[PDB]
């Protein structure tokens, strides 16, 4: 019954970064986003979100 | 000792009307606004335009590009298409020279 | 007159975070006889400044200091009417921010004045008594002369 926990979570949801420390709640559980490829002006900048406190800060 | 101008002065002359705008540079640290030196910027990474003059900051994509809330957008919405056209032409000619 | 502020400062730190620009260095100063904190950006190429340097800082509304109002336009040929040229470094700028530590409930006890000299920024902290003369969006001359 403990093994069928690991059997059927799935969904591959979190990417498990755990690298960037937050600036509001100071928690490292975060995920990053890679959008806006190429184009005229905007370069790819990773947008990282902390789930627990909702803070978003740019990679810069 | 000698009369020296700054590029911010010339670009403030380029800026038309009395546009008020606040943007941030791409290399702006995330900890400057929280801690001290919020309005006295070490890296000059906070763009502040007051009364049509460039007080501080370094211009980049995020202030002069095709994004909402940019200096060009506020210039359009506050002055009109004729003055924004003159703004574009003046920026390109002065900076290219 | 038009002298809003006048004191002698001591250079304590030059670029504590690190050098961010080649020709501009940010220096922190503590005054004496007023206990004024100060952050100033200077053109280090034209005006070299070392640690432990003493200079006299004068904040003036006009250079003529005869009550004549300035037009804010560069008029180099009218150097005749006895401008204040006893200082080595003269800067021109506009004050843009005034900060108070108070919560606007009873009164204000300390003031911070933020002046931008064409992008060269300066903050001056201290008591409100010596900062009363600063008004937002006014145009301010900065004058320094190194003291030996
Ligand atoms: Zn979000």
């Amino acid at each position: 019954k403990e093994a069928i926990r690991e059997h059927q979570m799935a969904k591959t949801g979190g990417t498990q970064t755990d690298l960037f420390t937050c600036g509001k709640c100071k928690k490292k559980n975060c995920t990053y986003t890679q959008v806006q490829t190429r184009s005229a002006d905007e370069p790819m900048t990773t947008f990282v979100v902390c789930n627990e406190c909702g803070n978003r800060w740019k990679f810069c | 000792p000698r009369p020296l101008w700054t590029g911010k002065q010339i670009f403030s002359l380029i800026i038309p009307g009395h546009i008020n705008c606040i943007r941030t540079h791409s290399t702006h640290p995330d900890d400057e606004d929280s801690g001290p030196y919020k309005h006295i910027s070490p890296g000059d990474t906070k763009v502040v335009v007051e009364n049509g003059e460039l007080i501080m900051g370094i211009l980049c994509k995020k202030s002069l590009g095709t994004s909402a809330g940019s200096l060009v957008h506020i210039s359009y919405l506050e002055m009109g298409h004729d003055i924004t056209r003159l703004f574009y032409s003046n920026i390109q000619t002065v900076i290219n020279n | 007159a038009g002298i809003l502020f006048e004191d002698i400062f001591d250079v304590k730190d030059i670029d504590p975070e690190g050098k961010k620009f080649d020709r501009v260095s940010r220096l922190h100063c503590e005054s004496e006889s007023f206990k004024m904190d100060l952050i100033l950006d200077v053109n280090i190429q034209i005006y070299p400044v070392d640690l432990g340097d003493k200079f006299r800082l004068v904040i003036a509304s006009t250079l003529y200091e005869d009550g004549t109002l300035d037009d804010g336009e560069y008029n180099p040929t009218d150097d005749r009417p006895s401008r204040a040229d006893q200082f080595e470094y003269v800067m021109y700028g506009k004050v843009y921010r005034i900060e108070g530590d108070e919560t606007s409930t009873e009164a204000a006890t300390r003031l911070s004045a933020y002046v931008s000299y064409g992008g060269l920024l300066m903050r001056l902290q201290g008591d409100a008594n010596n900062l009363h003369g600063f008004e937002v969006d006014s145009r301010v001359y900065l004058l320094m002369k190194k003291l030996a």
